[PDB]
């Protein structure tokens, strides 16, 4: 009856090279309840990213993608923001070309 | 093809 | 690999607005092809796969139908179970409810289900007959003796057997030219600092379909699953599938290394190293 935690990966579409248009994505799964907040964030302030439809896997816990089109750079920072029951502050995750 | 659920718990 | 037709849907109750919200997702294996959320306005089964769009408007208002009669019993499921476990009415609860069938080699079910979670935990589940339920606590033997009385499992039994293989079928076809294509991941090793002593390599498969995959290191023949990081498949977002597998070794000692990978979309499967 424990609340789960959320598993967030923030990670692009295709390897990202700068200048060139891609999709960055914000995977996050595992958690419950199904009440959460999930924000792409482009230097610290949120994006308007399409969510995808509440879903769950086998063992019931759920899974939601959060994703945008963006054209990398050498200077944008990128991250997800999550906020969950589980949660005793924001979790941020970064992202990082090579995760 | 959805099926209705048919019963209550 | 059996092909699949899964629905999967979640109920909330929400006090503090006295409703509650159902939403529903249907899937064929991977992809997501339909959807129902009870807080849209004029709310509609959708497609949410191409393919599907063909079904005409009979498929879509009996789709709507049987979807929003199933909110509406979900509804109530939320306050009847509220009732069994004697909870507060201001709290949120959770009903999760999922059924779906598996296709054989021959064409007929190869194995149907219909269970329920409360709350993240199994609460009822119709059992591999399709004869009978497992309930998992007093409670839930309430509504099994109820769903007994009933004959509820002649009603799954029936659409899973028949209507679920038949659609499932169909689907196959309508989409066939994706959902019917192994794509290959396409795969590399990275090579990245850890510390004084370690570099870590990583093993990238990209870009691949169905989402079932292997990714395993070895060195000089030996598994290393115990020591390696092995992330989550993960979406794309084009209907693919992304996934790796890192391991920490020693400075200078790489070349000891392979990741081996196994996919459906392979001739044969992959051994790889860092170049």
């Amino acid at each position: 009856m424990v609340a789960r935690p959320p598993k967030v990966q923030v990670y692009s579409r295709h390897p990202a090279e700068n200048g060139k248009p891609n999709y960055l994505n914000c995977y996050v799964s595992g958690f419950h309840p199904p009440q959460i907040e999930i924000d792409l964030l482009k230097n610290g302030e949120k994006m308007n990213a399409e969510q995808s439809d509440l879903s769950f896997s086998k063992d019931w816990s759920f899974y939601l993608l959060v994703h945008t089109e963006f054209t990398p750079n050498a200077v944008d920072q990128y991250s997800c923001r999550v906020k969950h029951v589980t949660l005793d502050k924001p979790k941020i995750v970064k992202w990082d070309r090579d995760h | 093809d959805f099926e209705r659920e048919g019963y209550s718990l | 690999g059996p092909h699949s037709l899964s629905y999967f849907s979640t109920a909330v109750s929400r006090p503090d607005r006295g409703d509650s919200r159902f939403i529903a997702v249907g899937y064929v294996d991977d992809t997501q092809f339909v959807r129902f959320d009870s807080d849209a306005p004029n709310p509609r089964m959708e497609p949410r796969a191409p393919w599907i769009q063909q079904e005409g408007q009979e498929y879509w208002d009996r789709n709507t139908r049987n979807v929003m009669g199933s909110a509406q019993i979900n509804r109530v499921n939320l306050k009847t179970l509220r009732g069994y476990y004697n909870q507060s009415e201001a709290g949120s609860h959770t009903l999760q409810w999922m059924y779906g069938c598996y296709l054989g080699p021959d064409g007929l079910l190869l194995r149907g289900y219909d269970q329920f979670a409360y709350d993240g935990a199994d609460y009822l589940a119709l059992n591999e007959d399709l004869r009978s339920w497992t309930a998992a606590d007093m409670a839930a033997q309430i509504s099994k003796r109820k769903w007994e009385a009933a004959d509820a499992a002649e009603h799954w039994r029936s659409y899973l057997q028949g209507t679920c293989v038949e659609s499932l079928r169909r689907y196959l076809q309508m989409g066939k030219d994706t959902l019917q294509r192994a794509e290959p991941p396409k795969t590399h090793v990275t090579r990245h600092p850890s510390s004084d002593l370690g570099v870590t390599l990583r093993c990238w498969a990209l870009g691949f379909h169905p989402k079932e995959i292997s990714l395993t290191w070895q060195r000089e023949g030996q598994d290393q699953s115990q020591d390696m990081e092995l992330v989550e498949t993960r979406p794309s977002g084009d209907g693919t599938f992304q996934k790796w597998a890192a391991l920490v070794v020693p400075p200078g000692e790489e070349q000891s290394y392979t990741c081996h990978v196994q996919h459906e979309g392979l001739q044969e499967p992959l051994t790889l190293r860092w170049d």
